[PDB]
RNA sequence: UAGUGAACCAGUACCGUGAGGGAAAGGUGAAAAGCACCCCGGAAGGGGAGUGAAAUAGAUCCUGAAACCGUGUGCCUACAA
RNA sequence: GUAUGAGUAGCGAAAGACAGGUGAGAAUCCUGUCCACCGUAUGACUAAGGUUUCCUGGGGAAGGCUCGUCCGCCCAGGGUU
RNA sequence: CUCGUUAAGGAACUCGGCAAAAUGACCCCGUAACUUCGGGAGAAGGGGUGCUGACUUCGGUCAGCCGCAGUGAAUAGGCCC
RNA sequence: GUAGCGAAAUUCCUUGUCGGGUAAGUUCCGACCCGCACGAAAGGCGUAACGAUUUGGGCACUGUCUCAACGAGAGACUCGG
RNA sequence: CACCUCGAUGUCGGCUCGUCGCAUCCUGGGGCUGUAGUCGGUCCCAAGGGUUGGGCUGUUCGCCCAUUAAAGCGGCACGCGAGCUGGGUUCAGAACGUCGUGAGACAGUUCGGUCCCUAUCCGUCGCGGGCGUUGGAAAUUUGAGAGGAGCUGUCCUUAGUACGAGAGGACCGGGAUGGACUUACCGCUGGUGUACCAGUUGUUCUGCCAAGGGCAUUGCUGGGUAGCUAUGUAGGGAAGGGAUAAACGCUGAAAGCAUCUAAGUGUGAAGCCCACCUCAAGAUGAGAUUUCCCAUUUCUUUAAGAAAGUAAGACCCCUGAGAGAUGAUCAGGUAGAUAGGUUGGAAGUGGAAGGCUAGUGAUAGUUGGAGCGGACCAAUACUAAUCGGUCGAGGACUUAAC
């Protein structure tokens, strides 16, 4: 099977408005004021919960 | 009669003559009448049902303030009864195991155990073609119509998601009933997995 | 679980020892039967001097299966072999003794002449 | 499952005697032809245990007339009088499904006089 | 139940058996979310047999434990050698003679650069 | 894309066992004066600072169309064939 | 020349794990340990063919179906008695 | 797609037993029609196989032991009219 | 047109008729002979042995099927390249 | 006939999946009968459901076997090859009969012979996101509409009664139990069960013995938990209304009679609408009920103004399964049993290792229903669900009544 007619471009946008990056979880970090990932070791100081790790 | 319930499993009784059966094991924590409705305020006649008490910090303070008119603790599961005489419930009313007795038929309601994505075979119990001769037709769902149309009619039934249906079974038998421990058994087998909801009612064919 | 084509060994000395399954009698897409069942079916090996011989059509009545049958009682009997008796239409055996052991099945069927024969019911 | 034993503790039985698989049992079957009620004997090798609680059955194997008949039967059933252990056999597993092929002397089966 | 961790069952064992005693040996590591998920529970099941001590759970964990190197000390001008098994009774049984289960921690870190496959670290507590 | 196949290291590269077939590819600026130095970056590449009449002439370098891709938004658009 | 299909098919038979090191950057490079694979071969020699692909030191544009600090690649020397 | 298992039945599948299953090593017994007298023939159909003692003429035999199963895995004809 | 063979790799009518085999056989085998349109080195008839040859029957065997169920792996699915 | 298609619309049969027509094969209702009864014949209404398993042949068809209540007839590109098969018919080989002087050919046969395509759009089956539904939220709901289901045998009784000379043998009515189909579920019977238990061969490794690991289809072999499952179990098509079809009426004239019809009134089918099950307010006609939050701040403007903190609430994130391709759903996040571990069990396996005893030994007994024990059960904060962040109202106007 092939496609019988070229996509559009304004179809080709419209299939994509769902093909988007995201950015979650993020939030600042106790220690050092960073941000990080919420649930994960701070990449900057090492700390979690408040310990260094 | 109604009451709601958890489908805590599957054993077997010994009846008297020594008649063996399975039965299903359906836990009611005393249910509780949370509203009444009635014609006048909605038009129809049923009264709302909650079961399974829940913990504070799980419930919101909309629920809450729905269920202090019964003056008890959150619930986790609120159903609406028909086909009940409302003159014999009232807000804050329990209703317990006890209101069936052994032997009386029943309607069981619960929601199938969920299979997820399922091919034609499993989902809607046709044919698989040929496995050898050649066969290069083995699981598949079948021709979707003719040629005329230019399309499928509707219902031309495929793969898809299995299960998660309300489904009702008809004529149960209460095998027994025991205040004490809060417990239903009924004969054979109901749908829904353990732990699930279940609702017992009064069989509307009988 | 009896189907067609499936053969049988024969619990008598009608005459015949082994049959094969044509029809399974009862229903118009019945597909297997069971113990207490009636088929119909042909003769695939006889005893030379039986009365029944190679080849020929014949009611019988199975008699015990490898899957068996389940009582109202919750208990189970199975056999180690599927075995059958020619009878005649009036449930009456063809021959005139019966071999193996028979199951109780066959008494609430109304097969009595068979039940009575039989060197022991289970 | 707490739950569903203590519904099922009543019915369970209490004089079922402590035997395995591979011990010779004597079954006291209740029967009925009609009215009139009768206890016909199973005597046999016990082939099979499974399961639990009141779920928990057991298969008697016997060779009668010359063909192998397995009954299998509820352990808490009230329609069996009498279960009678009459030998204690030596296996060496909980499932004698090996038993079924042989015949004759290869099915006998050691005592042990437990 | 327990992750197929895309391996074969004997490939998934040795692989489990590898970095449980890596993870015995080296007290903590880095490695996928899902890797660290299952060897949690090997791992402090071994630390069970440990803390048993009996010559029995030292055959058991034998069998699960690979036969590396633990340490090597220099011990009275000669050397000492302790195998993993060895360092588990000897170490780590009496160590966590006292706490009932939750021998390990699982911190998570960033994705790993190549996958993207989420890494954390497992470590004894 | 013309003019020799070939305005340029062309009967070359490339293709084929071989005979043989056979391309693509021109233009900074008047003059390299071809961006010293500084800044981000491992570099690439940029932003300043400079050269220049002009750097959106920076070497993919004159002009720089259209397809195609993207950023911003004045109006419209989630009961419609 | 650039689209559509589409960020889709595919990424070409098989086991890798972890620690340490290197480095701007490491699943992929180095070292170590265990594990695994071939073993009338997936080992060791040779003829043809290839024609520098060999070694040493650098590099990470392009090539490598990912990555790459690495390579049968690029750069500079050297090697066949 | 590649592979393992499968109750009861056992070719009812199908154009067709296609595919799969089954047979498979060694030792022993035994082996038909027909025949160009060579074959047919590994026809067919059966039996034995592990371990430990004792004795062996060294191939056995006798005794004992274990398992569901002893070419205990891999590699080995399905046969007949 | 002899011998031999003959509804045949040849027979249209044709699933010829009869018999065997099957519960049931347009196929198969045996026989018959009105050979549409066999026939003697473009050989006739037969033939042990041979055949990944074509054809029919039987035993064994089985997921071929009644009628599908479960499990392992690769892809598919989500994420990064 | 030659109007579309020869810059390609794939041809028989089978399989998979059906759907439609009714000129109805069965079941339902009914009239006439050369209908005594049991059977029937013919015609009328009726398409709700059902309407088979084989032998032969490539077959369709047909014959045969054996069943069934019945084994309906047709249309849908003689439905369905980007869904399958490829046995037949149309390629190249070869052979027979036959025709031809011949190459070759069929007015015929016979053996063998490559079935490609990653789904863009609509369509179909499932699942999300957005926004709407006019303040913002959490639940429970009505049902416009829609889908599903709809079959049927045999036996007992009524009753050996009605009918019949006998043979034979009922309607109506009441019970029992099946077939096929189907909705669920794993307690039982079984299947599977590659991180469960055990036996066992070969080789290799842990230095050796002992005890184990690797590889050999999970090495093989015997069992087997959860889960998923049928052939296993339970249940369903029960009763009953409303309007009708054919048909039968009652009353009744036109037309003194007659007449089911004109007015008027009734019976009457597995059929139609309900009844039973499921989906369902995107039902933009966006419904209803209960509960919760509260009228904040700043600037523009009489603006249904703008933005910014919030409330009730929701989500991100994290631990998960009864859920699952991913989203989603649901159980939880220390206001904690969500998962892992740990402790104690259970299923399951079948008597661990290390010893001791007996035996020359293989091995057996014993310590001991032992040891092991994925998913199952119950406890237990030991580990991890930390700390946090984001979004989220202030409610327009007109006119009735108050
Ligand atoms: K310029
Ligand atoms: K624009
Ligand atoms: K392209
Ligand atoms: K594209
Ligand atoms: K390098
Ligand atoms: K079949
Ligand atoms: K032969
Ligand atoms: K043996
Ligand atoms: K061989
Ligand atoms: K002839
Ligand atoms: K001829
Ligand atoms: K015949
Ligand atoms: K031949
Ligand atoms: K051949
Ligand atoms: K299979
Ligand atoms: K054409
Ligand atoms: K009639
Ligand atoms: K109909
Ligand atoms: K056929
Ligand atoms: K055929
Ligand atoms: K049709
Ligand atoms: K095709
Ligand atoms: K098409
Ligand atoms: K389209
Ligand atoms: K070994
Ligand atoms: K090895
Ligand atoms: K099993
Ligand atoms: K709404
Ligand atoms: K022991
Ligand atoms: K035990
Ligand atoms: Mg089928
Ligand atoms: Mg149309
Ligand atoms: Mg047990
Ligand atoms: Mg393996
Ligand atoms: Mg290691
Ligand atoms: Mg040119
Ligand atoms: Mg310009
Ligand atoms: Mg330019
Ligand atoms: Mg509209
Ligand atoms: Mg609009
Ligand atoms: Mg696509
Ligand atoms: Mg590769
Ligand atoms: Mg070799
Ligand atoms: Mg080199
Ligand atoms: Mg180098
Ligand atoms: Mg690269
Ligand atoms: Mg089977
Ligand atoms: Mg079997
Ligand atoms: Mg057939
Ligand atoms: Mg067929
Ligand atoms: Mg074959
Ligand atoms: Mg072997
Ligand atoms: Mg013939
Ligand atoms: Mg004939
Ligand atoms: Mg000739
Ligand atoms: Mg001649
Ligand atoms: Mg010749
Ligand atoms: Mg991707
Ligand atoms: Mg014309
Ligand atoms: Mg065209
Ligand atoms: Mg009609
Ligand atoms: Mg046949
Ligand atoms: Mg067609
Ligand atoms: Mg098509
Ligand atoms: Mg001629
Ligand atoms: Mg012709
Ligand atoms: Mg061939
Ligand atoms: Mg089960
Ligand atoms: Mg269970
Ligand atoms: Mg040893
Ligand atoms: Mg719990
Ligand atoms: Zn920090």
């Amino acid at each position: 099977a092939v496609p019988a007619r070229r996509t559009s471009k304004a179809k080709k946008a419209k299939r994509r408005t769902h093909y988007k990056l995201t950015i979650k979880g993020l939030n600042a970090c106790s220690n050092c004021g960073e941000m990080k990932k919420s649930h994960h070791v701070c990449p900057a100081c090492g700390h979690y919960d408040g310990k260094d790790v | 009669k109604g009451i709601l319930g958890k489908k805590v499993g599957m054993t077997q009784i010994f009846t008297e003559s020594g008649e063996l059966i399975p039965v299903t094991v359906v836990e009611a924590t005393p249910n509780v009448v949370l509203q009444v409705k009635t014609v006048e305020t909605d038009g129809y006649e049923a009264i709302q049902v909650g079961y399974q008490d829940k913990r504070e910090v799980l419930s919101n303070k909309p629920a809450k303030g729905h269920v202090a008119k019964a003056n008890t603790a959150p619930k986790r599961f609120i159903k609406e009864f028909k086909n009940v005489e409302l003159g014999e419930y009232e807000v804050g009313k329990e209703i317990k195991v006890d209101v069936f007795q052994a032997g009386d038929v029943v309607d069981v309601t619960g929601t199938t155990k969920g299979k997820g994505f399922q091919g034609a075979i499993k989902r809607h119990g046709q044919s698989r073609g040929p496995m050898s001769h050649g066969s290069r037709y083995h699981r598949r769902p079948g021709s979707m119509g003719p040629v005329a149309p230019n399309r499928v009619f509707k219902n031309k039934r495929l793969a898809g998601r299995m299960g998660g249906d309300r489904v009702t079974i008809q004529n149960l038998e209460v095998v027994k009933v025991d205040v004490e421990r809060n417990v239903i058994l009924i004969k054979g087998n109901i749908p829904g997995a353990k732990k699930s909801l279940i609702t017992i009612k009064s069989a509307v064919k009988a | 679980m009896i189907q067609q084509e499936s053969r049988l060994r024969v619990a008598d000395n009608s005459g015949a020892r082994e049959i094969l399954t044509i029809k399974v009698l009862g229903g118009s897409g019945r597909k297997t039967a069971n113990i207490g069942d009636v088929i119909v079916a042909t003769v695939k090996q006889a005893t030379p001097g039986g009365v029944v011989k190679k080849g020929e059509v014949v009611k019988a009545v199975i008699v015990r299966t490898k899957s068996g049958a389940r009582r109202a009682d919750g208990s189970y009997i199975k056999f180690d072999e599927n075995a059958a008796v020619i009878i005649r239409d009036d449930k009456s055996p063809r021959g005139t003794r019966i071999f193996g052991p028979v199951a109780r099945e066959l008494r609430e069927n109304n097969f009595m002449k068979i039940v009575s024969l039989a060197p022991e019911v289970l | 499952n707490p739950l569903i034993q203590e519904l099922t503790q009543e019915q369970l039985r209490t004089d079922i005697p402590a035997f395995r698989p591979g011990d010779t049992v004597r079954v006291h079957a209740k029967v009925v032809e009609g009215t009139r009620e009768r206890i016909q004997l199973f005597e046999g090798v016990v082939i099979k245990r499974r399961g639990a609680g009141i779920s928990e059955t057991y298969t008697v194997r016997k060779v009668s007339n010359g063909v192998g008949v397995e009954r299998t039967f509820p352990l808490h059933t009230p329609r069996v009088a009498q279960i009678e252990v009459v030998r204690y056999g030596k296996v060496r597993r909980a499932k004698l499904y090996y038993l079924r092929a042989l015949h004759g002397k290869a099915a006998r089966i050691k005592e042990i006089r437990r | 139940s327990y992750r197929k961790l895309g391996r074969t069952s004997s490939q998934r064992k040795a692989m489990l058996r590898d970095i449980t005693t890596d993870l015995i040996i080296n007290e903590r590591i880095v490695t996928t979310e899902a890797r660290a998920k299952e060897v949690r529970s090997t791992v402090e099941k071994m630390i069970t047999l440990g803390k048993r001590g009996d010559l029995h759970a030292r055959r058991q964990a034998a069998t699960f434990v690979r036969n590396e190197v633990a340490s090597v000390r220099e011990e009275d001008e000669s050397i000492v050698v302790e195998s993993a098994l060895q360092k588990l009774f000897n170490d780590l049984g009496p160590r966590f003679a006292e706490r009932q289960g939750g021998y390990t921690r699982i911190l998570k870190t960033e994705p790993r650069r190549g996958d993207a496959a989420p890494m954390v670290v497992i470590e004894f507590v």
